[PDB]
């Protein structure tokens, strides 16, 4: 029902690519005419749709683009716009049928940082982006970020499970540090809703998957035990950064 | 010094032309590309540009008269338009002997042999 | 800081009224300057503001009411009034903040149909609202539904809790099993939404409280195990609707 | 019978009965006409009402046409449109038993006095 | 029946201590047996609890300071530890009969850094510390800061006019500023709030106050006239701040 | 930052007291300690200092610390606070002063005690 | 199609107040504005309003107020004349510098030049 | 005699507005008090004014609003209004003491459609009011369009030399087309009047002006030398119009 080209270049990337070698992928690709600009646009739209592929076989896309951008220059930048397209796309729509999409996106936003297509100040914008987009600033509950949904804790912890282990030398050592500690307080203004009592606690899934990912990153961080303690934290990271100039 | 802006969502039924006729005059660039809707959100299809200005203050005015500008599509639905830094900057800055060639491959010949019948 | 008027009608119904203070209140009640347009509005307020009662004292202001319009038949009007429009308003504003406040409006309908304020209709007519108010006919989430909001849930069992083991004879008895047929899809359009994983699954409190309530009413409720078998009882339902209105 | 309570919400707070009188003179036969204020406790949501029983329970096709959706304006110019609806409770006032005897004397009692005794220390 | 050794101290700080005879009390000071440290934690005790001196005296305490760590340099700690600690320990406890107390703690802090005893950090850690601890992030009152509780303000303006004459230069003069704009919210919170009436007005006193510290550090500052305008204002601080950080 | 201040104690533990309270002590080459000065009379609560050597023991020291409660000899419990001291400035080592310890064979002094003898 | 709807050659000493009476009951609108007379035309001194109705189908109606006859406080014909107002636009809903102009250097010398 | 703020407005718009000094002003005109409505109004009427201004300068108010409503999206909306209502009322009072009045407002609203402030459609509905509006079908003279009253043709040239030369590309192309039939006839009417002796001609400077204008939008026609040749043009167009 579909061109066979195009149903080749599916094949390879959603089917292939987990199955055999990215070298023997990457030559196959860099043979299609690429000159044909209906081609190329349905290739780029392939691999932004990466929610097609398995969870744990993302990271051989990120490899394959890393590659193939030394023949096919502009296609790297079309897809990661892509990818950072619909991760804003996916916050703002915030449907549940996108859930696993989103999800994918985040992973595969991670992988493309670990194969240096993207940099740090790509991500921790990305990251801030899921703490602070449609976030009502005094913690308020609004439209894009409702009170029993996490799904902004989800994608954070998505990225840093795929690229946060790197960000503890240097540089994007603190920065790291510094979008914790606003991550702590965004987690603790959701923990304080009404909606939670003692019959309907927190869900039990997000605190573990929140304690690992920290405990991953900074073994001797201890999340806070209370919404006070955060909103010291946030005012004493950027009092100190009022009075270092 | 960020110079690379975006115009996002934008009616799916736009084409680079009507757009760039309406942002007439463009202010100069060595950068205009124009995305359509991947349509596999069919409920929320929007397209969407990127602009790479040469002289990064000229966006100040750009991102004043655009950013909010409401756009039309067929039936008339309003699309107020989004003008924001490129969340990702880079822009593209001999050729390759394979391009072109993949229909004269043992692989994609083998596999249409599968997919034919 | 407040008049001495206004402080004394809360004491009398947030403080004084327990269960058998109840007569002695009305008494101190029908004192009140009720000529005067200004305490009147007052004292309806307080009564629209039922959260302040304690949960388990919200049917002694009820049974207040039933008596205190044996002498002014018109507050008892002007207090469903705006016991409705806070439930309504409740679910167009839908913030965590008045989840107790919402709650506590809920339980006193359901008191006052228990001393013949309102008529079945009117509970009936609130139930469905809270199963199809801002909601989509396709079960879709949307503004005033959003996927992980159960709160209409908890709405629609604290009425059943508070008035429903009234609703057993006669019509009062077919008018709530239909509506507990549009009850369970809605619950089901819930459970199938996406965001329940196998990590995150359905809350088992909501759960919990919509199989007890159900088996407090009907504890031979035929429980639907799938959203196919709770839309099956809707289309057969349908189905009497149209012989009943003479389309089919 | 056939409903005939009709009710209209989501007014601005700032509207008064007069106000509304004027913006929807000239409205049909009705036996019933109250407006009921904000509340206030839920501070961000303040909206106004008005109650209307007709005497025709026809004349509310028309009515319901002209102002369900209706937009009011407040002072500072923010739009209110407003919602014409059956009011979900029909009943109404009727006009009727005796007065009762009591009403206005909770001055001259003495469990009000005493009241007022403890309630003169406050703060 | 104080100790001898005891009141003599009293009397060097308290009641000999005027400006002139600065050098003399100095002196008199080197020559207390220090390495005793019970005699040594009295006398830095009689200098924390600096509200024994006269307002306009004070200074001469931090002064008589800079010159005893030339010749004990632990003194100089141990003062300065103690003040910030009293300061702390005033809000936390927060009663109006320690006010002038409070008061004059500030005085004393802000005199410490006109004679290089303290940094510029210790002032503006200070300073944000009286407009956020015990403050709630909404600007509701809380149990640290009631509605009628201005002492913050007083405590923001003493030190402001001790030593704000001296934040007009470099990054000292950015530091003010950025301050400013985070204590001007913090005063439209009080003003905003509900006890404030036609009847029972915002003290006029107190807006008097911060316009003459305001106008005595920046004559040419804009004051807020909104709590909206002031919300604003923050907000475009901390936008322009987000973006060094990362 | 290297300064930790433990303050709200309890007013009668001494210096060892907590010192012994307090083990394992990382490294720390500044440790004082201050008891409550009498004159406020409700509010009396000790403090302690510490520098740590290398800026990260403190991660670890807080979370061990910070709410520990402390108990004095009558019963009364005294949740502790632990933070950065906010002056962040330690003694450092050194010549001697050669007037300490002379007060006592001063004139000043001296005529001093006689109008504090008649008391 | 249009949708705004000029009322124009009002008198110059009409407000809008008095106008919303005389045009009670309007017919629902996003857009009403009342604009007084200029004054630089001593002699020819007109109001005027502008309003965009929400509804397209019943400015017939409205239309047959062209020739209403709008009266001032000293008696004179003012018949009023309703058109689709030749500019079809109205504006629908900031600046960091609005009001700075006082505490400006450039008006701050202008008051130097203007007030001695 | 009048106060300061309002004197400084018209500094900056009557006198500092020259060709270069625009990006200058816009940013002094951006820091006045718009909530004030008083100020705001007075800034309008200034604006809509533009006699004060000089003839070759007015481009330069326009391009001023052009910036002015990015910040101020309101005041664009009533500065056209006004300067439309000045150009309907000029020709209803119709006295020759606004004639210079009326040119610099005709001026203004060619130079709000280079600046992109009103559509084609607002130029092309003012341009027939000016051959229509007051005009007797028949040719005849009327009230408002004495004989010797020629400031129509002064006014439709005034337009169409500051904006029509951009109506010559896809739809504007016919529209234009479509207006000069109609103007064509109008001057006609004009000329065939009986007012215009042998030692009283039809003025020499106004024809020059039709055929200067006319020149520069459309070399590829010149005017009609009939009065039944613009007849039959007209004719012609709607037979044409009512065909297809
Ligand atoms: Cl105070």
């Amino acid at each position: 029902k579909r061109p066979p080209l195009q149903e080749y270049v599916r094949k390879l990337l959603y089917k292939d690519l987990s199955k055999v070698t990215t070298e023997k992928v990457l030559r196959q690709m860099r043979k299609l005419p690429w000159q044909d600009q209906e081609v190329k646009d349905y290739v780029i739209c392939c691999m932004i749709n990466i929610w097609n592929v398995k969870y744990n076989s993302i990271h051989c896309v990120a490899n394959l683009l890393a590659g193939l951008v030394l023949y096919q220059e502009d296609v790297g930048i079309h897809v990661v716009d892509g990818v950072l397209e619909d991760i804003r796309l996916g916050m703002e729509v915030n449907q549940p049928k996108f859930n696993q999409r989103r999800i994918s996106s985040a992973k595969f936003l991670g992988e493309l940082y670990n194969y240096r297509m993207v940099e740090s100040a790509v991500i921790f914008r990305t990251l801030y982006s899921f703490t602070s987009f449609g976030v009502n600033p005094d913690g308020s509950p609004s439209s894009l970020d409702p009170p029993e949904h996490l799904f902004r804790i989800r994608l954070v912890c998505t990225i840093l499970d795929t690229c946060g282990q790197y960000f503890d030398r240097g540089s994007s050592k603190r920065k790291l540090d510094c979008f914790l500690v606003y991550f702590q307080r965004y987690v603790w203004w959701k923990k304080s809703l009404e909606v939670w009592t003692k019959d309907h606690p927190f869900p039990i899934d997000i605190d573990y998957m929140i304690s690992d990912t920290l405990e991953l990153l900074r073994p001797k961080i201890k999340l806070c035990n209370s919404l006070e303690e955060s909103i010291r934290q946030v005012q004493d990271l950027e009092r100190e950064f009022l009075i270092k100039l | 010094a960020l110079s690379k802006v975006v115009i996002r969502r934008l009616p799916p039924g736009l084409t680079k032309e009507q757009l760039e006729e309406q942002l007439r005059p463009l202010p100069a660039h060595d950068y205009f590309e124009f995305f359509a809707a991947d349509l596999s959100l069919y409920p929320h299809l929007y397209s969407r540009a990127y602009i790479n200005f040469r002289n990064p203050d000229d966006i100040l005015l750009f991102r004043d008269r655009f950013d909010g500008y409401i756009f039309l599509d067929s039936k008339g639905l309003e699309y107020p338009a989004v003008v924001e830094f490129a969340p990702f900057q880079k822009i593209a800055k001999k050729k390759d002997a394979k391009t072109g060639s993949i229909e004269d491959d043992p692989e994609y010949k083998k596999f249409l042999e599968t997919y034919c019948v």
